[PDB]
């Protein structure tokens, strides 16, 4: 248990030799490996090397592997310095997670060389031209479709007479190929559930199929069924990174949506009632109950204000001041939080 | 709400049945219209202009052409014949103005010989000193008798009050006829009669005072 | 089904003021109106007057004057009234449920200068909040739903007295073969009209009833006459019920056969 | 007067001794204590540990106190010292004061068995499976309740043949037992009229009841009965952790509403008057009185914009534009101040 | 020279003795005064203090008259050191010009029996009871100046009949004699006529004097002299410390709402006239001109949005999207600039 | 293999010679320089200035060349310091590269006395007296040419008689003559037409000359060129340093621009669809179809709210509301984004 001083330029730094034999693969715990720094004139081993990231090297000894960086080191040098004294990989990882990066992660492949060879080429698009070609294809494969959707609806517009039968057709045939291609070859059928977007694909796809059973073989409740076609415009959150890091953010920040409908709700309730009681006895408008004037309180604080119903007196004039500054208050606050959290993950990208 | 005086239509016949009015009663588009058989209340044949009210056939159509609304049976059948109003509101919804009517008549009922009865007074009503000479006539179309009397073969005049003719239960009309007589010119002659005459045909009913039974 | 059954003083005499009462069960919990129809014989339909359930009467035009009609949640029942009765005001009065509902309280929120041709057609705010009068986003009805029977009120100074039935059966001669004829003789009664039945009901077979005639001393004449198969004659018992609603009169007079006790 | 020198590693901190028996009860100060970490050849109290974190510690003795934390020392690690230097537990608390951490709060219990019962029945509500049971049924009283003020007053809608009176008596119930048991359990009762909470609930149940002797024994007083009946929305306050952190930013961002209804009413006072002016003489809206536009000054400045009242002339448009870009301002200036309130009381839950 | 060597607690500093020389008066100036910490055992000085804020100190005197703070030691312990050391008070400026906290700009309370006692009373409020009185009726004065500048432009309302001109008069009188009061009471005069809020008194006193003057002897004179009456409210800003803080970021930021006017003018010239040439040749609104739709799109990109005018086409309504996109764009870019400078103003107070 | 012993007032430094010899020019490499400092009695060679700033400089030495800046040492002490030290320019500049200021660039000139006379005279207006003068005679004549733009539209406004075309003609020749001029005496012809602010010259000169010379010669291919007439008014650009910042601000950060367009399409898509089924078959306003609701959704998601089309059911009010609350979040997610990058160029002119 003999005290070793260990001299990092100049700066003298004694331990006990056991706080260092604990650890026996790093630069100081291999004594055929740290002889070459320690010169025997003084009985000091001198390392020229940067001062101030010597102390955080000493706590990892001293506090069984607890690693941190002072906060007057840079990232590159610490890094850096960490590698010097060899104090392992294992060492490393717990270094890079403290700063919080993601770099942790790997893909797996089918590596069958068939099934890696279709996977590779639909999964991953930058990889060869032919990949870089099926992606762009299947970006217009839904704006094509979502134009179909709108333009049915406008007013002038298995028979095949019509043309939005035999263009969602071919539509519904490529999502399709997309779909299968991408289950057979995949590495697992295990996480084939856990992408959403395997999910989203399987929602873009169905109500096009019990249609076509209707027919093959609910009046209004059809109409249910017509909307859910709306969930193609989520395809396009594949061949995008804009849209990811909103999923992302709406998915951490849940507790403050379930706050800001709550403070709306709570003013609707409370700012509502006021201006029923105030307008009670005049033509008011149509403040005839208190439930109506939910739709003019929800239009005054989120600053909409369309103009359909206003408030006639006097006491109505003044909880309708009051009404507009609550609500770009109760508006303000949760919001804050979740343009930090876009924040996060929009940066750390990089 | 003017209406003239009669119309005459027979069976399976079209009859636009004029209801000429203004536009504070036929622009409101909700006028009503009724039938009225003498005898009964009226019933409401049409209401709105062109809306049929429960009971209504849709073959009476309520065709309007302007301010003289019409009315059109396709195929007039057996019981339509009656008393038919026009009405409405006047320039408010809570009110109301009625017309005075017109008949609505329909030829083709069954024709047949008069089932006629005659009742001699009673025996009690010879005790009650009054003579009343029940003289009836039924099943009969037209609805046209001249109302007569017959003693022995002599005709009786005086004292005579008689019905219209009025319909029965089963397509056919009913009559009636009274020769309100004295108790002691009831008994002083030999034999009573009620000649009544129906298309021409004569069917006799004979009575007497001295007839037990 | 709105059953209307009318009940008051039918007889009544000059210059005292009318009252009858609709009975009114079956009483729809809808949007419509109670009033009285009246009719004189050989003229015309005429309306006399209403009341609603809020409280706002109307009535004919030519009428204001002469009518009251009032109104009974308690009861669920109409009534009716008239004043200066004379020889012209000889009417039977249906009372009857009529469907009425009506068409404008609508004015420019903002001055009219503003409201234009271009704003009414393109802006939804200002064409049916701010300016619906200038614009145009602001007629009448009548008809009945259900008729009454009627009650006959005729102005009088004189007495109303009763009938006087007597039986009347087929001859020996006046016999028409295997079906003969039968029937009652309601004489000398007031007012019009009297029904007569045949075994409370149970004898359709050819029942024959006639329109009544009118006497100058005052009094009404009708008969009756079924066909009957002559076989029967003596057998069942032939009972014609007269009814007179007045005077509360019931003759139960059965008619049997003739003989020569 | 004798010099004690420690070696923190290597480093060499020396000290009056003075300075270090000011406090016996202290690692150091104890001279039996501290005697183990001795070594007669240097002559030095030698101890293996954190190099940067013990120049605060000799501050301590130096000054007697005013513990204060190396801003690059992480608290877990300095938190780690004191306790090996014994520093003491009245020292630990100064700490965490200078950080402003608050741990101090505690709450008694009746604990007489059938009280302690009670009160851990009906206040904290995670301590069984009952007190669960009592919360959901109490969240769902409530919003019965507040489902029959709004439809009590839709235009459609003691003889107890009402079902609106009916369901509102047996809620009035509900509510006064839960009052009148916690009132009961309740440790000291000195404390019980002074929490806001308790005191929502006592406002609920007085509307109820005053009526109820009116009828048994006010024209638009009852009115305002009416409208202090609204207060029932606020007894999910306990059932919450959103509404209470709204009410403490509420509570300590006083100043900073004073001053946003006192900038916003100097400028109705100071647009409203030159838009008059200057639609002066012309057919101008309802701009008749000065009184009469400050409807307009709050739209425009708020930015609702109803457009039910517009300027027409060229001096009333460049004063409404002045007046949007000046509402703008005016509003964003002291709501950064309250919004930074929430934040920190929100996330001082951790 | 002479290498003095002073111990800080166990860390040698070394220096030349010339460079004490620098300031004779400090404590290492005078050799008497230092005289007393010298220890001739070791030859070297024990000033027993903070280790980690000696840097500076030894900075100061090398480079003859620098002085900064080191980042990881508090505003108390450091100006603790300043003092021990008597680095003079000129020296204790220097700190506080570094830190920037407030500096106390000179008190000149007069000096007189009486004349400095009346300066009191009404320059300074809370001295005592009196001059607090004196604030309470002062404020009460001008609520019914203001009111009575509503009230009489009203439609329904030297007559002496007349209440208006009566209850003005009383104020405007109460406004003459508080100003008499401290113009002659002012320890200077030429400072007087400097002071904003005495200017802001002679504009609110001088509109009513001068129609007197002119009424006991003006075509659009008497128009504007009506407008120049509005100013009796920003004498309200000398019992308020929460407008003075409102003129000193209007005064700071003069550059940064140029800008903001400046913004809004090119977008209202650049999308006004791309909807006039859009909507050119239908029954267009009124965009007849492109002078015309200067009023829609300050309305449209401020977002207040009356809805007096609209776009009707394709292109109009394409533009108009644009249109209010680029205003929330256009305004929150300079806005954050202001509101830092309030915050700066508002909490240096502290 | 020779430790050497820098010791920086009393903090002692020891090296291998041959990291002092890496660079020649520094005062350690060359031996003339350093043996001034040089005492023999102790073997160390002392210097007297800041301590805590050495380990930058030592570590430059030991890492070849990167130079650092540690975190608690101020910008002024730190260059100062590589200047004692005598380290070279490169490392001068690469301490500003390091840092984050952009000094490294000049300007060609003409070196000829009249190329360079009337280059000095246009573009660096704050020469002289003159250069002032064409500066301001520029600024007006700009204006000038937008205020004729806007009234030749007015309802009521080559044959002279015309003012408008004689005015348009004078700024037509001045910016003409303004061009030509700058164009001949520019040190270079190639870099001029890769810049900007000429090419706005160009682009606001040309169709004028292309209406004078087809005069003299399906919708007219004039009205497009009647729109590429207002881009006259960003020739302000070069007489503000307002509109310069706003240009590298809204090229910097395309991406977050494409996101704002991007986002508040798949909203507009998404909302529109859920009202027009919503109020589906009703007298339900003009959601005839659901490309008739994209007006709806862009008018209420950006708050602007005109009040033309609202919803008039319990669906379509439902929807409209969760409308409002979704745009007032995705517009406010890109933008803190775009406001930091205008800070950043903004204050970077310091
Ligand atoms: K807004
Ligand atoms: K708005
Ligand atoms: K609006």
């Amino acid at each position: 248990g003999e005290r070793v001083v260990i001299n990092i330029s100049g700066l003298r730094f004694e331990t006990q030799l056991k706080t260092l034999c604990q650890f026996p693969e790093t630069l100081l715990g291999d004594p055929k490996r740290r002889m070459r720094y320690f010169d025997p004139l003084r009985n000091e081993y001198f390392f020229d090397r940067n001062r101030p990231s010597f102390d955080a090297i000493l706590y990892y000894y001293q506090s069984g592997g607890r690693i941190r960086r002072p906060v007057n080191v840079p990232i590159d040098i610490f890094s850096e310095e960490i590698r010097f004294y060899q104090l392992g990989e294992e060492a490393m990882e717990k270094f890079r997670e403290d700063e919080g990066f993601l770099r942790e992660e790997e893909r797996p492949l089918p590596r069958r060389d068939f099934q890696r060879q279709v996977w590779l080429l639909f999964e991953y698009p930058e990889s060869s031209g032919p990949a870089r070609g099926i992606a762009i294809v299947s970006v217009l494969v839904i704006l094509i479709s979502i134009v179909i959707f709108c333009l049915e609806t406008l007013p002038e517009f298995s028979s095949f007479s019509d043309p939005f039968f035999v263009v969602e057709t071919l539509c519904i045939i490529w999502f399709s190929f997309e779909l299968l291609v991408r289950f057979f070859a995949c590495p697992s059928k295990a996480t084939f559930s856990r992408n959403i977007m395997n999910l989203i694909d399987i929602v873009a796809i169905i109500p096009y199929f019990i249609t076509l059973g209707t027919e093959l073989a609910s009046l209004a409740i059809l109409r249910v069924i017509r909307l859910v076609r709306v969930f193609r415009i989520f395809k396009l959150s594949r061949h995008s990174k804009g849209l990811q890091i909103l999923g992302q953010t709406l998915k951490a920040s849940m507790r403050e949506l379930g706050l800001l409908i709550f403070f709306l709700f709570i003013g609707v309730i409370l700012f509502s009632s006021a201006v029923y009681f105030a307008e009670a006895d005049d033509p008011t408008s149509g403040f005839s109950s208190i439930p109506d004037a939910f739709w003019w309180a929800v239009v005054t604080m989120t600053t909409v204000g369309y103009g359909d119903m206003h408030p006639v007196t006097i006491g109505g004039k003044i909880v309708g001041s009051l009404c507009a500054i609550a609500g770009v208050l109760t508006i303000a606050l949760p919001v804050p939080v979740i343009v930090s959290n876009f924040n996060y993950f929009y940066h750390r990208e990089t | 709400l003017n209406q003239p005086s009669s119309v005459s239509g027979s069976l399976g016949q079209k009859v636009t049945i004029s209801c000429s009015g203004s536009s504070s009663n036929i622009g409101n588009n909700y006028v009503s219209w009724y039938q009225q058989l003498p005898g009964t209340a009226p019933k409401l044949l049409i209401y709105g202009d062109t809306k049929r009210p429960s009971g209504i056939p849709d073959r009476f159509s309520g065709s309007k052409s302007g301010t003289s609304a019409t009315l059109g049976i396709t195929g007039l059948q057996t019981g339509d014949e009656a008393d038919y109003y026009c009405a409405s509101a006047e320039d408010s919804s809570s009110n109301a103005v009625f017309g005075s009517g017109t008949t609505l008549t329909v030829l083709g009922q069954p024709k047949a010989a008069p089932s006629v009865t005659l009742f001699p007074p009673s025996s009690e009503e010879l005790q009650a000193n009054k003579a009343t000479l029940v003289c009836l006539i039924s099943d009969f179309y037209p609805g046209a008798v001249t109302v007569a009397w017959k003693a022995d073969s002599s005709p009786v005049k005086a004292g005579v009050e008689t019905t219209t003719p009025s319909k029965q239960s089963n397509n056919k009309y009913a009559a009636s006829s009274y020769l309100s007589l004295t108790p002691e010119q009831w008994k002083s002659h030999r034999s009573y009669s009620c000649q009544v005459t129906h298309e021409g045909s004569t069917v006799e009913k004979t009575v007497a005072p001295t007839e037990c039974s | 089904q709105v059953q209307l059954r009318e009940w008051g003083a039918g007889l009544l005499k000059p210059s005292e003021t009318l009252s009858l009462t609709c009975a009114v069960y079956g009483g729809s919990f809808s949007d419509k109106y109670w009033s009285w129809i009246r009719q004189p014989p050989g003229k015309g339909l005429e309306w006399i007057g209403s009341i609603n359930h809020s409280g706002s009467t109307n009535y004919n035009p030519s009428l204001k004057s002469r009518v009251t009609i009032s109104v009974d949640t308690s009861k669920n029942q109409f009534s009716l009234k008239l004043s200066s009765v004379t020889a012209a005001d000889t009417a039977v009065y249906y009372c009857t449920s009529v469907h009425q509902e009506t068409k404008r309280s609508c004015i420019d929120t903002i001055p009219k200068s503003r409201c234009t041709a271009f704003q009414c057609k393109h802006s939804m705010k200002y064409r049916l909040s701010f300016c619906r009068k200038t614009c145009g986003t602001c007629n009448y009805e009548w008809h009945v739903d259900v008729w009454g029977q009627g009650l006959l009120v005729t102005v009088s100074s004189a007495s109303t007295k009763g009938p006087s039935v007597f039986p009347l059966a087929p001859s020996s001669k006046s016999t028409s073969g295997g079906t003969a004829a039968l029937g009652c003789l309601v004489k000398d009664y007031f007012p019009e009209p009297v029904t007569v039945s045949w075994n409370s009901g149970a004898l359709t077979s050819g029942v024959h009833t006639f329109p009544a005639v009118l006497q100058s001393s005052g009094l009404y004449s009708l008969s009756s006459v079924v066909t009957v198969p002559s076989s029967s004659l003596g057998t069942q018992t032939y009972i014609c019920n007269v009814n007179h609603k007045p005077s509360n009169t019931k003759v139960d007079k059965k008619v049997e056969p003739k003989s020569c006790d």
